Formats: C-alpha cells, structure tokens, sequence
C-alpha cells in the first residue's frame, strides 16, 4: 500500500493453485487517513523453487476516511 | 564454599546476620564431596553459638545437607549425636532429631547406625517437650528392629494428643515397613477411638483397620456378654460406630477402611443397610451426610463390598441408584463408576430403573460419557426401561451430534446383552405397519441408524428377529454391515515389509551410479515409500521416516550438482540457485525425523545428526560462495568446526558405525582443518561432501508418525463468528493427537490472522487428556481478537510441534470465519 | 467524580479491582451518584470468572454485617443494594 497517490502494508501469501485457480484473503490496515494505492503483484514459484515475477502488478485506489461516528465524537470531545 | 562460609559466619553478628547468612546458604546446593568441610564448620559454629534460633537453623541446614546426592553421612553422625546429647533447648533438640532421622533414612542398609539412632531416640523419648517426643516416635517408626512396639505402645496414654497421634502413626509406619504388629495393640487402639481429638480418632481407626486385617479370625470376647466374636467383626462394628463421628474427616476415614475390609461375616454386612453389634444402619447414615466427601467414600466402599459380596450387591442396588439423584457432580460420577464396577453381579429392577431414568437428564460431556459406559456394562430386567433408554438416547442424539459416536457404540453393546427385551420393542421401533408397506426412512437420520444398530446387535443372538424385518430393513442392513461393520454384526439371514526392505537395499546398493541415475532412483524410491505410507497404516511411520531421509539425501546431491553447475564466486547468480534452499530444507526435514516421529533410538539419532552436519557444511559452502567478507567467513567456519567437535564428543561411541561418512573423513583430517585458511577449508569441505558415502539408516522395530487432527471447528460451512471488534472471541479446539510421548511441553497451537500477524499458544497440561496409549485428546479454548473488519475473512488455526527452540507444523490447517462487527 | 467526568465526554473507564474487596462500597456510592449525575444510561460492567459468585456471597452473608445492614433480614430485602442495580439492569456481571 502506497499513500498519497509508501509501502505501508507489506504482506505475502504463497498459495497453491489447484485447477489453475487460486484464491486468498488479505487484511489491509488503513489507520492513517487519506488516499491509499493498493498494489498486488503476482509471482510464480516453479516446481524447482525458482521465483518468477510473471503476473500483473494490478493496482486499485482506496479512499480511507474517518467514520461519521468517530469524527462526531472526537469533535464534540474537543469542542 | 568452605572457608568463605567459615569467615562469613565468624564476622557476622550472632543473633540476626548469621541467621540471614545461613538462610541464604541453605537455598544454594552443595557438592557432595564438600559436604564434610561445611558441616564441620557448621558444627564448630554450633558449639560457639549461644543463640537458640541460630543453632536451630544450623541443625535444620545440616540436616538438609545430608540429603544431597550420593553423599555418605556415616562420618557425620557421631558429632550429630554428641551435640544432640549436649543440646538443651527443645526446638534445637527436635530439629537435631529430624536431622538424625534424615541421616538414618539416608542409610537404611546400615544396621548398627540404626540401632544407635533408635537407642538415642529412646533416650530422649522422656523429654517434656511434645515435639521432642514426636520426633523420637518418628525415629522409632521409620527405624526399628523387625520391644519397639511396647515402647511406642506406652505412649498411647501420653497426655498430649499430638504425641498420641505420633505414636499411632509410628506403629502404622512400622507395620507398613513389614513388621507384624501384636494383637495387644488392638485393645490400646480401641480406647483411643473415644478420644476428644479428631486426629487421634483417625489414627486409631487406621490402626484398628490394620490390626483387624492382620488378625481377622482371632477371637475377642465381649466384656459384658459371654459371646465369642471374631476380631474382624468386632473391628467392623467399631469402625461402623465411627461413621457417626462428629468430625467429617474421621467419617471419611471410617468409610474408606470399611470398604477396605472383606473378611467380615455376611450378617454383619447385611446389618449396615437395615434400619433397626452396633453396626446397624452404618451405610444408611454414611450415605446421606451433609459432606460430599464422606458420601464419595461410602460409595467407593459400597463398590468394594459389593464386588466382594454379590448378595450384598443385591441389597446395595436400590441405595446406590437412589444416590444418582445427588446433585454434586463428583458424587454422581463416582456413583456411575461404582455402579458400572458392580454391574456384573446385579440386574436392575423396574422401579429402580424408573428412578434412575427419571433423573437421567445430563448436560455435561463427562457425565454423559460415563452414563454411556455404564449403559454399555449395565444389566436391566424390563423392556420398558429399554424403551425409555432409547427415548433418552435419541433425545441426546438430536441434542448433541458429537455424542452420536458413543451412543451408537452404546446401543451396539446394549442390544448384544438384551436381545430378549428388544424383541417385543422391535416392531415398536421399526414402525412396521401390519398391512401397509411403510415409507422408507431417511438412511442418513442418526436416530434411525442407531435404532438399526441396536436391533441388529440384538438380532445376532435371536433367530426370531430376522423374521420381523421389513424389506427396507433388509436393504438397510446390507448397507450398514459393509459401511459400519464395527457396529453392525454379521447376521444369519508380509509383502509390505519385504517391499520396504527391498527398496531400501536397492537404494543403498546402487550408490555407484552417476548423479542423474542416483537422483532418479532416489525420486522413484521416495515416491514408492510415500505411496506405501499412504496405503499401510502401521508402516506409515517407517515409510515416512525412510522417505524423509532419502529426501534429505536427494536434496543434498541435487545441491551438489547445482554446485557443479556453479562457477567462480563473483559470477554467482542468486535467482537461479537452489542450494541454500536445499540446505534449509534438509535442516527442517532432519528436525522432522528427530522429533515428529516416535520410537527413535540413538542409532537413528546419530544418522539424523550426521545428515544435519552435512546440511550445515552445505550451508557454510553456499554462504562462502557469496560472501566477500573474510571475518564473517572465519566466524561461520569456526562455528561449523565447533559443531563438528561437539558431534564427535557426543557420539564418540558411534563413530565405528560411520565408516566412509562425511564426519569420519572430516575427523581424520581434524587439526589441518583447524589450522587451515577459510577458503581452503571451504574447498576441501566441498570435495569431501561430494566424496562422502550415503549412510545406512537402521530402521527401528516400532515407529509411528506424530499426527494430529483438528475436529471441532470443522469446515467453513458454519456462519461467521460475530461481535468480536476489539474484544475477544473464544474458539473451542478439540483434537486427537497420535503418538506424541510428551505433548504438553511440545504441542503448540498457532493462529494466523489474515494479516502477517501470527499468534503462538502454549496449552496447559490440563487441556491434554489421555483416553488411550499413544492417543491423546486435546480440549481447550484459544482466544482471538482483532479490530473491525469490513468483510468476514477467515483465520487459519493449526497445531505445531515445538523442539529444543524452533517449531514445525504437524497438523492440517483449518479455517474459520470471524466478523468482528463494531458497536 | 472522575469517572463521571470521563463518561460525560464519551470516554470509557477501567477500574482494576478485586472482585470482592472495596468494589462493593464504591458500587454503592456509584449507585447513589449516577442517579443525581444523570448517567443511568451507561452500563456498569463487572468482568471476572467469580463475578456472580462474588455478588451472591456478598448478598448471602447478611448476618456478618453491622446492626444497620443486618436489620434488613427482618423484613424481606437483600442487604446490599447492587441487587437493585442488577434488577434495573444497571450493573451487568459477566
């Protein structure tokens, strides 16, 4: 995850694709408010073990904003 | 230390500082050979010291030191007895008697020492302090020729009650050591049963039980009545009278000893249950007390007495089944266990079975399983009770799915025993209409499947049952005989080991092949061994062990062929190399063979460690291929050489079995490797690794893989666990662990959240249960917490084995969905 | 006063205590205080493995109290007032 679109959410998951298909869940922290650029880059580990950087580095952009409840509570507490 | 303690005690102030120094010194242990000097210094300071507390602490310490290792205290008992004779204070005298007792117990084979000890105990036995007399009696009990009974017997009349308890305990301990007590002790102990102190009464009833067991058939005359009575019956009456004692501990003791005696006459046994020889209604009063402990003791006593006497068991049936209504959990568990124990000698009545059924509604797992075992062993006389048992079991089938297994087995055992009672109930249960073809019941319905299990186990003994089967009943029977042959009975309607040894011999013999041929042979054999492990259950351990060893060898030779593909160091390419990965894999597999399998003798441990040494050498060489620094290279080189030296030290007796091995040739040129340059060391290590011989792996006679199966969370078809945001959610974990000798210190539970965070859990020993040999059952809760999530992700929970640090997974991972919603 | 100030600003309050010690006295004072302070809405959580056992043992030992509080055994009434906290669902033990 890169903010203000910098590498704040590093995580990896080696998953075995069964019938040429793989799926996995990721958990992405967004404690810091702002705009986040999520990038996911697939890599391939062959039978021998050599790692290949094959798959696309597709990215999506996340707009993280503080919830109305917490915002209102903090505003009332500060005011 | 000797001189340090001497000078410290000399310079310290007498009343308090010396006491503090002795307190500090007592904690730390002392080597056996140095005990003589330190006790000599302590004795010297004992002579010097005037304070009573300091002398008391010196006595306690120098008694403690006599228990240290294989030290021989026969040289420190003359000064001890001397200072004991010279000692004035009572606390110090008692502590010195404790020290003398410790020395005597340390030398039981020495006779003359024990005679001296008992003599000096007799000498100080007349002291006014009750503590001194207590320790003297303890000496006479632990140490004594086997006269001493008379000496101890004299103090049954001592004014201090605790001296009386000490005397009775001394006589009991003498009996336990093997001494045959005299019948004269019986009358002395009988007087003590009316003492005003509960400890005296408890010790006295223990002693009267002992003496009755020693002389059961001896005749004792009643004082008033001219009736000649056996001693065991009189003791039975005396103990029965003690079941009404005011203190509950005496009642517990009385019930236990009443259980322990079985030489009593039949009519005396019958008397304790009738309302109205002072043993009338002894168990009646002893089964309905306020205290649960006396009730448990009485229940266990009833178990022993009923096992000894079936005629007594017939009378005890109603009393024991009425106890099932008692609402103390441990009480009802013990009643279940005792009822199961006496089950062979009895058969339940109609109203008694009605009583136990009306209060059979159990909730917890342990009580339910105990009831299942009881029903497995039970004996009933009415088919209506069988119907009610079926009703309750199906209620407990629809209520608890995890109870299905034990209730299927339960009904399997219930029908095998009661075929005659099930025969009317068979058309009552099959719903066979007289003149209509009924609908075919759901073959997946567990209640129905258990009704068939019962009816088929009953049918085994009952020709008349095959008749009343319907058409679908015959169809369903044919299926569950194939699918559940361990529950359903039949009705009236080696090459693996040879292959393993042959494959291993084939691998060992063909070690002259080229690298391609060698590694393809190893791949073939690894695949064969994995398949053989999959097929056979008993040889799964051996096959997986050997296949892991062969996989280590295959990785090693593959890495060496990569090294042959490798070239000069600065041209080395990291992305295309897999030798370091091979070394890491051999590391983890060697750990796996060391710890994740059982029955591993040292002859396999040496081979595992040799392969480990080879992997460490390979890692060293691969690192040297990359690093341009000389100091880290020297550091890893000397670390590896130290590891080799430690291997040689530990396995020194096993080197002749390691001919032509890597470590053998390494040890041949030991000092040259010690004094050579790191680059030269790396080169010769590579050459010696390539020329090393493949060591044979001696198979154990018995070996099983350590396996675990997580069963409680099950598949993810369940709904997500909600309302967890910030707070905690408890996930109940049940698992069966196979062939783990010490699971408590080694088994761990790992929780992996969908982020990089991983949790490691160390279950307490109380979680682990051991229902069978090499087959554990782990039940516990693992606590999960995390912040709020937008969508219900799944958390992976896996069981790991730990070794000593480092851990290795040994269970299949499972996943469960959690939705920590905020509020 | 401090916990009332914290609660009024929307914050939480944590009170590390033994399950059966001075907790009862401050619970009584809190029961008296919240009614005047207008804080009856907020929950009073008491988390401990021996929470219900603590509350019940405190209630049943009525003859071990002073003359003022042991006089509550004559007419039918539990001695401690946190039974009323539970009845009105003010105190919630888990």
């Amino acid at each position: 995850s890169t903010l203000q679109s910098n590498m704040t959410n590093e995580m990896e998951q080696r998953v075995e694709p069964h019938n040429d298909y793989f799926s996995t869940q990721f958990l992405l922290n967004f404690a810091i408010l702002g705009t986040h650029n999520i990038t996911v880059e697939s890599s391939v580990k062959d039978a021998n073990g050599i790692v290949w950087k094959t798959g696309p580095r597709t990215t999506i952009f996340v707009k993280s904003l503080e919830d109305p409840y917490s915002q209102q509570i903090r505003l009332q507490q500060q005011q | 230390k000797s001189a340090a303690l001497h000078i410290d005690l000399c310079k310290a102030t007498s009343p308090a500082d010396a006491l503090q120094y002795l307190l500090q010194f007592a904690r730390k242990p002392v080597e056996a050979e140095s005990v003589e000097g330190v006790v000599r210094i302590l004795l010297e300071h004992y002579y010097k010291e005037n304070d009573p507390s300091v002398r008391l602490k010196i006595a306690s310490l120098l008694g403690l030191l006599s228990k240290t290792a294989g030290f021989s205290p026969d040289c420190i008992m003359d000064d001890a007895i001397n200072i004991l004779q010279n000692e004035k204070s009572h606390q110090v005298l008692a502590q010195l008697l404790d020290t003398l007792l410790a020395i005597g117990t340390k030398l039981p084979e020495n006779q003359a020492i024990q005679m001296r000890l008992v003599d000096v105990a007799c000498k100080h036995l007349t002291d006014t302090s009750h503590g001194v007399r207590n320790k003297c009696l303890q000496l006479l009990g632990n140490l004594g020729s086997l006269d001493v009974q008379k000496i101890i017997g004299d103090y049954f009349s001592d004014q201090d009650p605790r001296v009386r308890t000490a005397a009775i305990k001394a006589m009991l301990q003498l009996h336990e050591r093997g001494l045959k007590l005299h019948q004269t002790i019986y009358n002395q102990a009988c007087k003590l049963l009316s003492d005003d102190y509960e400890q005296v009464r408890s010790a006295a009833v223990q002693l009267i039980w002992v003496v009755s067991q020693l002389y059961p058939e001896s005749i004792v005359p009643i004082p008033s009545s001219n009736e000649e009575i056996r001693l065991v019956d009189d003791a039975f009456g005396k103990i029965c009278h003690m079941v009404s004692d005011g203190s509950w501990v005496v009642r517990v003791q009385a019930a236990k000893l009443l259980g322990s005696m079985e030489q009593v006459s039949s009519h005396f046994l019958e008397q304790t249950l009738d309302k109205k020889s002072g043993a009338c209604g002894a168990f009646v009063h002893g089964l309905e007390d306020e205290m649960y402990e006396v009730r448990i003791a009485a229940v266990e006593a009833l178990c022993m007495l009923a096992q000894s006497s079936p005629s007594f068991a017939e009378k005890c049936l109603d009393f024991l089944v009425d106890m099932f209504n008692d609402e103390i959990e441990e009480v009802r568990l013990q009643s279940i266990h005792t009822m199961r124990k006496i089950s062979n000698n009895i058969t339940l009545r109609e109203d008694q079975l009605d009583t136990v059924l009306a209060v059979l509604e159990d909730s917890s797992r342990d009580i339910r399983e105990a009831l299942h075992e009881l029903l497995c062993c039970t004996n009933v006389s009415t088919k209506e009770g069988i119907h009610l048992a079926l009703v309750e079991l199906l209620k407990n089938l629809t209520k608890y799915p995890t109870d299905r297994d034990s209730i299927w087995k339960c009904l399997k055992f219930l029908g095998s025993r009661h075929p005659t009672l099930v025969l009317p109930l068979v058309p009552e249960l099959l719903s066979t209409h007289p003149f209509f073809d009924t609908a075919e019941p759901d073959m997946d319905d567990p209640a129905y499947i258990a009704v068939l299990v019962l009816i088929f186990n009953a049918a085994k003994t009952c020709p008349t049952m095959p008749a009343l089967f319907s058409d679908h009943t015959f169809r369903h029977y044919a299926y569950l005989r194939d699918s559940l042959s361990h529950l359903v009975p039949a009705l009236r309607l080696d090459p693996s080991q040879q292959f393993l040894q042959q494959s291993l011999e084939r691998v060992y013999s063909l070690q002259h092949l080229d690298p391609q041929g060698a590694q393809e042979l190893l791949e073939f054999t690894i695949r064969d061994l994995q398949r053989l492990g999959e097929l056979q259950s008993e040889l799964a351990g051996v096959a997986d062990f050997s296949a892991t060893y062969l996989r280590c060898q295959l990785l090693l030779i593959k890495a060496l062929q990569e090294k042959l593909w490798n070239v000069a160091a600065p041209l080395y390419l990291k992305q295309s190399d897999l030798a370091s990965a091979a070394a890491k894999q051999i590391m983890e597999e060697t750990y796996k063979m060391e710890f994740m399998y059982s029955g591993v003798e040292n002859k396999q441990v040496v081979i595992i460690h040799h392969m480990r040494l080879q992997a460490k050498a390979l890692q060293l060489i691969v690192t040297a291929r990359t690093t341009r620094g000389l100091d880290p290279l020297f550091g890893m080189c000397e670390k590896f050489l130290q590891e080799v030296d430690f291997f040689q030290r530990y396995f020194i007796a096993d080197l002749p079995h390691l001919q032509d091995s890597f470590v053998d040739k390494l040890l041949d040129l030991m000092p040259r490797l010690m004094t050579s340059k790191p680059a030269e060391v790396v080169k010769i290590l590579q050459t010696m690794l390539r020329q090393s011989a493949f060591l044979h792996l001696p198979l154990p006679e018995q070996i099983h893989k350590a396996s675990a199966t997580i069963i409680e969370p099950a598949g993810e078809s369940d709904n997500p666990l909600r309302f967890t945001s910030g707070l905690v959610v408890a996930l109940d974990v049940d698992a069966t662990l196979e062939h783990v000798q010490d699971p408590q210190n080694t088994v761990k539970v790992q929780v992996l959240y969908p982020d990089g965070q991983a949790q490691m859990i160390h279950p307490k020993p109380a979680d682990f249960r051991n229902p069978g040999p090499g087959r554990h059952r782990l039940i516990t809760q693992v606590y999960l917490s995390h912040t709020a999530w937008t969508e219900a992700c799944q958390v992976e929970v896996r069981l790991l084995l730990a070794y000593n640090e480092g851990t290795i997974p040994f269970s299949k991972p499972v996943k469960v969905y959690i939705m920590p919603k905020p509020a | 006063s401090n916990l009332a100030l914290t609660v009024r600003n929307g914050g939480n309050v944590l009170v590390p205590c033994y399950p059966s010690g001075v907790i009862y006295d401050l619970l009584e004072c809190l029961y008296q205080y919240i009614d005047s302070a207008g804080l009856s809405s907020v929950p009073l959580y008491f988390i401990s493995p021996v929470a219900n056992s603590s509350l019940e043992f405190s209630q049943i030992f009525a003859e071990w109290l002073c003359h003022n509080k042991q006089s509550k055994v004559y007419l039918p009434e539990p001695p401690f007032p946190h039974a009323e906290l539970i009845q009105t669902n003010k105190l919630k033990h888990y």
